[PDB]
């Protein structure tokens, strides 16, 4: 388990909308 | 823990079930109803004459009727909650049908009046529990082992990898070679001993053909396990080749990669520019990841596929045949995730499809 919550509290705060990992072709349009 | 949300993580094998904020399940149990060879009996009632139905096959939830016995079960008999106190987290499959989730929403708030719930994948749920949110999964339960790119919280569906090869395959591979030795296991009931002998005895080689050469020879290979009646079996190198299963799968005639090579697929199917964080983010989770060995057996086997400079990570936690149910816990606990529950009320107003837009 990890240490802390904390950092994941954060990036689930600062997580990129779907639309923009599309942009960046991490992910596929759909 | 009145009102506690609740965590559930509904597997092809084992149901885990708790309050968020534990450090575990406070209830593990079989996914199966039984019915006589008292109209029905569920969980654990029929481990307790009877044949077994698991209602989840491969991870997809197959039977509803049954998955609705299930459910009923998990509130009354083993969390022994009033559904309508507890906002319910729900678990899937990667790349689980829309349909299935619509379903479970449905039913979630129709019939069991949950005040809110949510669905979230399991590997998702795994990468959590070790605080990250960008890393690849391998999840290996009883009933599908998968291999899940995830970036930001975002599985990448085109480059999910899923094998039927599973707990219950090695379990059953395990009862073909111990024939072998000369020892027979066929019923049901001998099935879970070879389960338990596969649990405590076997492991992955890190390497195998060296192990093979050299079991002929040696031995603290050989293992004795006694049998509930008090008689003992040994087992020597059926202890390793159980799981080599997962790396060879040819073994039970599956013309499959192996989980090694499956990882590496499932990377190169991702964007470039990400699989660094792929390669240094490699978690595993699930009952079949248990084997000692498999993780500096996965560190040796990607490591030769990988480029040369690549730093490579296995995260295997101590408690990870539980790492997708607590991950549910940890998010559930989360301040963060308060206001990403559908409620009661957003179900009245969207339908089922509210899924969709809600969890993900
Ligand atoms: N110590 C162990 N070593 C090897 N295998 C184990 C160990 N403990 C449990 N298993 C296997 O893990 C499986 C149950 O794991 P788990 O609860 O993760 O599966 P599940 O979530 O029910 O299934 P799935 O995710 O495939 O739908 C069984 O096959 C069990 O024999
Ligand atoms: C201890 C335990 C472990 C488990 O993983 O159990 C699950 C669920 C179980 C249901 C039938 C069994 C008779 C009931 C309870 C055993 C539950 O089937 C399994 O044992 C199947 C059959 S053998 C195997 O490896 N998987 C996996
Ligand atoms: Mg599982």
């Amino acid at each position: 388990r990890a240490r802390t919550e904390d950092y994941l509290k954060r990036k689930i705060r600062s997580r990129p909308e779907r639309a923009e990992l599309v942009r960046m072709h991490i992910l596929e349009e759909t | 823990d009145e009102t506690t949300a609740l965590v559930c993580d509904n597997g092809s094998g084992l149901v885990k079930a708790g309050f968020a904020g534990d450090d575990a399940p406070r209830a593990v149990f079989p996914s199966i109803v039984g019915r006589p060879r008292k109209d029905s009996y569920v969980g654990d009632e029929a481990q307790s004459i009877l044949t077994l139905k698991y209602p989840i096959e491969h991870g997809i939830i197959t039977n509803w009727d049954d998955m609705e016995k299930i459910w009923h079960h998990t509130f009354y008999n083993e969390l022994r909650v009033a559904p309508e106190e507890h906002p319910t987290l729900l678990t899937e499959a990667p790349l689980n049908p829309k349909a299935n989730r619509e379903k479970m929403t449905q039913i979630m708030f129709e019939t069991f009046n949950v005040p809110a719930m949510y669905v979230a994948i399991q590997a998702v749920l795994s990468l959590y529990a070790s605080g990250r949110t960008t890393g690849i999964v391998l999840d290996s339960g009883d009933g599908v082992t998968h291999n899940v790119p995830i970036y930001e919280g975002y599985a990448l569906p085109h480059a999910i990898m899923r094998l039927d090869l599973a707990g219950r395959d090695l379990t059953d591979y395990l009862m073909k070679i111990l024939t072998e030795r000369g020892y027979s296991f066929v019923t049901t009931a001998e099935r879970e001993i070879v389960r338990d002998i596969k649990e405590k005895l076997c492991y992955v080689a890190l390497d195998f053909e060296n192990e093979m050469a050299t079991a002929a020879s040696s031995s603290s290979l050989e293992k004795s396990y006694e049998l509930p009646d008090g008689q003992v079996i040994t087992i020597g190198n059926e202890r390793f080749r159980c799981p080599e299963t997962l790396f060879q799968p040819s073994f039970i005639g599956m013309e499959s990669a192996g989980i090694h090579e499956t990882t590496y697929n499932s990377i190169m199917k991702c964007d470039i520019d990400i699989r660094k964080d792929l390669y240094a983010n490699n978690v595993m989770s699930g009952g079949t990841t248990m084997y000692p060995g498999i993780a500096d057996r996965m560190q040796k086997e990607i490591t030769a596929l990988a480029p040369s400079t690549m730093k490579i990570k296995i995260i295997a936690p101590p408690e990870r045949k539980y790492s997708v149910w607590i991950g549910g816990s940890i998010l559930a606990s989360l301040s963060t995730f308060q206001q990403m529950w559908i409620t009661k009320q957003e179900y009245d107003e969207a339908g089922p499809s509210i899924v969709h837009r809600k969890c993900f």
